[PDB]
């Protein structure tokens, strides 16, 4: 006659890790570490851009791809992998900081510069390099400057952009390097070249290095871009002898916003907080180990596949 | 480790589901099986407030410090790259001590519960049952369904069968 | 979890200040208090050692509190230190924790082995009421009650008496 | 009769986390976040330079603000929120860097090069930007010079400084860039300005920027600065003719000190191992959420008001 | 803390190299010394998982991103010298605690397993037995060593004995 | 008669610490923390190179220390510190970032420029600098042009490489600043000198400088060295007026490896996966006391002499 105690058991229990012992079977656990995640950007909530072609680099000067995202406001700004900057050969010097910059803002303005031209030069200059809707275009927010007669010396030009706002203006500016000197001389003259630029806060020569010989030859035509904040209340100021792209505008970065990089097509239905390459992360979980490469509000990556927390007792079957 | 689960107790009850912890018990009616609803409660409770924890969501925003699409310059993307490594291995390393910490402590306070219903039985009884070591009671009067349900309920009132069960454990 | 706080003992005692843990009696000359030193000292001094770990490196600056920094950089050192602090953070929380987790359940501990050496003690003539009381089956006055908590208490002095009680 | 056992309780118990209950009560317990912390600087024990207006940049240069910290020792030196650094407008290359290793210091020696000039040149250029005496000036440890004979190519000139030292020697110096062709042709001539700089380590060779017409925009004069480190045993030779900010004063930084950015006010009654903008910090315990980030023995900064250490049981108190 | 190792037992036998925990029991044949197979087993069988698991590390493959034979510049560098210390210090404070954390399990794992083994013959010697509060078993009916193979053995069948006992225990 | 329980204890114990008590004896324990270390670089099982008095930046110009490490491959790189990298004095460019490179790299590949020069031009210049066998000599990789008829203009010069090949590659070349003009001219003559560099993804113009420096190896005269990666299917140029150090081979670094920096010897007996500036570090313990900055598998550094981990039971002697 007689009372008995006891537990329950599952038919199968399920194996977890514990400090004492690995293989240690369980009534049920559950997964502590994400590995699915959603492969779509969700932008629920998010006033946000999607570049798509466009590179943000492009957004400051203005390249025919990117003619759509030269003002704009969002919390978020995605940025698609083939993307493009420029449409004339060159670079941006100090490239990756800028990209950063526009990256963390929340916002672009544009500012004219009311930078005007004498009469010896033809400020309408355009190449075939930038097919803006089917024709020889250039960079929305520069102008290419030249001898307005072919082959006459360049005139000694200065052009002040002053900052009245109380917020840092970025600024950019091209600086042309010729591809012969036989070419250098028909756009700007025979005479040396020069180009001065300086704020309050910045100060800089630069002398276009021209090229040798064949097109198809390392040295050729190409454009460099530079850059400069121009802080609240101060002037900057260009002295050139010709070579200079000069900004017909500038840029305000406005506020503050995410950036992200990614290959994933845009879900608007979905919220989320964290995103990476290949989609987003949606997970109660605090370990994912979809990719240590993420950014926003995110569960930390670890190189484990799999992490069971026990959620029930020891497992004895009979 | 207390001494009930893959203890002194040889099997679970994959019979029972009614709860975590529970009853069976043998008279002259037959067997019966029932599960105990404050023990199972008190260890579903702290099973809760663990999985409460584990997803704690308050997070710091992170912004991308290394481009996926261009280069980076490759000094400072070597600072990157070992700090990032080193981060992760100290995540992983806590991580996996989390759940592996996390895991020993619920196996023993299944134990726990467990235990305590058995030293709470143990105590109604008091000298009306003798223990047999592999987790029932012997019980030295006769016990109808309503006195089972009597133990369970906790109301045994032991004095009523204390004379029977005195000379019976003595006969 | 050991069975005794929150556990067996409906509650504890507002009243009890010279310990943690003690004995309350009822016998012929009254009732009293007696708080366990023993005991109190044992828990107390587990507690001053963890605060001895946690009252246990020289850094310099990397961030330019007045002036501008290069951005590049300036953005790596945030996600550092917001990473290093995430660190922190997740750690003081789980230290606390798992902390204040051995702390109350250690103190259990103390509480359930003072009842088990009384237990022990009171070795035939009494028996467990299962709400943290023993009951005596003998004659039991002041001297014999700290007789108990001295831990000098001879059972068999009182076994044949006390055994005719618990059979009658 | 009977014996009992039973735990102390309290009446107003203190909530705790705990590992199952994010909602525990106990008997006691103790802060392990300390909240507080000291908003002034606390300078006890310490060997201390305070800046004041003075920018550790212009310490190497001789900034009219820092006339009193030309030299020193200490162990911690202070900086305050808007330092001056230079009063010829102009900018520092690797501004940063320098910075740096003055803060980390403890202490500068001044060395002088002994760098002479031939007739033709003026070595007292000085300017309305920097003064002392509430006139023209120049930085105490550099010298403008130009042609004395206004108009006159400045004369190709040639100065070596030797580390005839044990340690390692800080030079700085200085290029000008003109305000206009105007200007440059008058202070060194109307030849091409060059200036090689050459050590056995280090070469350059700098260039003047002349900017143009008005002095209101930003092409205007400028001094942008250099450094090098001389090695021990090192010469180190400037070829120039016009355009150099040559230096007559070299620095030796001297052993290892802590630096720090603050505008509390400096207090010399208590000690402290921590430091953060606000002022010091001065904890028993292990973490602070005063400032992220602090620099010295610092308590680790946590995202967290509060995480309370039970130094008590559980609590059960009477119905 | 369970109540036995460092409590109700007085001191640990030196004289016990066989294994961890051990009987000692005195007959009218004399007086033995075994040890438990059963239980030391248990608790060495879990020191050498903890030794598993901090050994079982994995890693990543790190470079170097401090020139040793050249300097690197300052800014950079103080930026190195600060996470690398900051890491050093998560890691050393992973350290200390992983090791204060893994010894209080250990004392207080081998602690159980005592008070299990001693609850394991509690329980077995039924009412032929009455503890004393030191951690011997005063058996009050006759006892053969063979019988006492049979304590150890788990095989002691306390029925057997159980009338003589009863009867010793009261008069 | 009786029966008693017991646990085993100890002569003398051993202690450790815990979470409430600093001073706990137990009666076993192990380390946690190692503290001995191999003073010897343990490479069975790796393809390596111990560069010896190479400097790694030597292997791209081919100074004469380095002529056993023109080309190869490795998974192991390893440093050391009387590394000498240049033979006549001057610098590099980025020579850090440079640096990593190689020693990232599991090997490297020579590729010939095949640039020609006129009959105006010596490209046989050596220096006492540069010694093979007694005898004067220059870079393995570059060549140093000089006039062939003293104080004759240099000849303006355009040379081109095109990479053919799948992979980037990295190419190198000097700018000579003599260290007088009586020297400057013998060499290049009176004209200006100019050297403008062209890829798509780099362009700049160097112009050598005239003036005297410290004596260093006896000159006077310095190399300032430089470098860029060229793109598969990417061409580079050079115009040049004279001061130019060309490259007569260009680098292509393949695959990955793991750049060691260290004092020890070799070990190619002894296997291991960590490794420090004394050594190497085969242990099971999860932590070590040895060195900070290591390389590979390492368990993390901590900085306590000892840290013992309970292996036994509260230890009671009699
Ligand atoms: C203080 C003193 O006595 N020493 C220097 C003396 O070094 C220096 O002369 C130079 O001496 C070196 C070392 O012997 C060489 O001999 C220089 O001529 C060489 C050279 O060996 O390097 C000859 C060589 O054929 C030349 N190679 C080429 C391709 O040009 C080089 C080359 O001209 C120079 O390296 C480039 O400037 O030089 C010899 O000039 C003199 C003058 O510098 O000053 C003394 O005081
Ligand atoms: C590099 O040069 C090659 C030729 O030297 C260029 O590739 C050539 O493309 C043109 C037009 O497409 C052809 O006429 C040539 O025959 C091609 N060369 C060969 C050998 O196939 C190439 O475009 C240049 N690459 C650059 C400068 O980016
Ligand atoms: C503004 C200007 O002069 N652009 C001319 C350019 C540039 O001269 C070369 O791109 C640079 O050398 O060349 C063109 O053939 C072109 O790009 O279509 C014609 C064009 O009008
Ligand atoms: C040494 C020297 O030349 N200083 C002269 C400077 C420079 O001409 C310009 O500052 C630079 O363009 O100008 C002054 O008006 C000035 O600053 O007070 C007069 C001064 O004597
Ligand atoms: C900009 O120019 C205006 C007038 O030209 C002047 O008021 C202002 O001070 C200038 N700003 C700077 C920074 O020089
Ligand atoms: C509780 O601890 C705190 C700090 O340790 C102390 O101030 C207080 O006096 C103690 N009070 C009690 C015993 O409740
Ligand atoms: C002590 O530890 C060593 C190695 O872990 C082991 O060989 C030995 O058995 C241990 N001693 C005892 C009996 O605990
Ligand atoms: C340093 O200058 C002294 C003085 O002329 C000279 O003896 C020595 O050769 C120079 N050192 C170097 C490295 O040229």
């Amino acid at each position: 006659d007689k009372i008995c105690l006891g537990h329950h058991a599952v038919a199968n229990g399920t194996i977890v890790k514990t400090l004492t012992n690995e293989q240690e079977e369980v009534t049920n656990a559950t997964e502590t570490v994400e590995s699915t995640g959603i492969n779509r950007l969700c932008m629920k909530g998010r006033k946000h851009k999607d570049l798509g072609n466009c590179h943000p680099i492009g957004m400051l000067i203005g390249t025919p791809a990117c003619d759509l995202h030269l003002t704009g406001m969002w919390d978020t700004l995605i940025e698609r992998e083939n993307a493009i900057a420029y449409c004339y050969p060159g670079a941006t010097v100090n490239v990756e900081a800028l990209r950063q910059k526009i990256m963390e803002s929340g916002g672009i303005n544009k500012i004219s510069t009311g930078f005007t031209y004498g009469s010896s030069i033809n400020s309408a200059g355009t190449t075939r390099a930038c097919m803006r809707n089917g024709g020889n275009s250039f960079y929305a927010e520069l102008k290419w400057l030249v001898s307005k007669s072919a082959g006459q010396n360049f005139p000694q030009t200065t052009n002040t952009y002053r900052n009245t706002d109380t917020a840092e203006h970025l600024i950019m500016w091209g600086i042309h390097h010729p591809s012969s000197t036989q070419e250098k001389n028909t756009l700007y003259g025979t005479q040396s070249l020069s180009i001065s630029v300086g704020s309050s806060t910045y100060r800089n020569n630069f002398v276009p290095v021209v090229g040798a010989r064949p097109q198809v030859n390392g040295l050729s035509s190409r454009i460099d871009f530079h850059w400069t904040l121009v802080q609240p209340g101060d002037n900057i100021t260009f002295s050139h002898n010709g070579g200079l792209i000069a900004p017909s505008r500038v840029s305000k970065l406005i506020g503050r916003g995410l950036g992200i990089q990614s290959d994933a097509p845009i879900d608007n239905n979905c919220e989320s907080k964290c995103f990476w390459r290949g989609g987003s992360i949606n997970t109660r979980l605090p370990f994912q180990n979809l990719s240590p490469r993420t950014v926003g509000q995110c569960p930390k990556y670890v190189n484990r596949r799999s992490l069971m927390l026990a959620t029930g007792m020891r497992n004895v079957p009979e | 480790l207390f001494g009930a689960i893959a203890g002194f107790l040889e099997n679970g009850w994959e019979g029972m589901v009614d709860g975590w912890y529970g009853f069976r018990h043998q008279n002259a009616q037959g067997t019966g099986q029932a599960a105990d609803y404050k023990s199972t409660q008190a260890a579903i409770d702290q099973i809760t407030g663990k999985l409460n924890r584990l997803v704690e969501k308050t997070n710091t925003e992170f912004e991308s410090i290394e481009s996926e699409f261009s280069e980076i310059e490759h000094q400072i993307g070597n600072v990157i790259n070992w700090t990032k490594d080193s981060i992760t291995d100290i995540w992983t390393y806590q991580a996996e001590l989390l759940v592996a910490m996390e895991n020993q402590h619920t196996i023993d306070m299944a134990d726990s519960e467990m235990l305590n219903l058995y030293e709470r039985v143990r105590k109604q009884l008091r000298q009306n049952a003798e223990e047999d070591g592999k987790g029932c009671f012997e019980i030295y009067h006769a016990c109808d369904d309503s006195c089972m349900e009597s133990i369970r309920n906790n109301t045994y009132d032991h004095s009523q069968y204390r004379e029977e069960a005195l000379l019976n454990r003595l006969n």
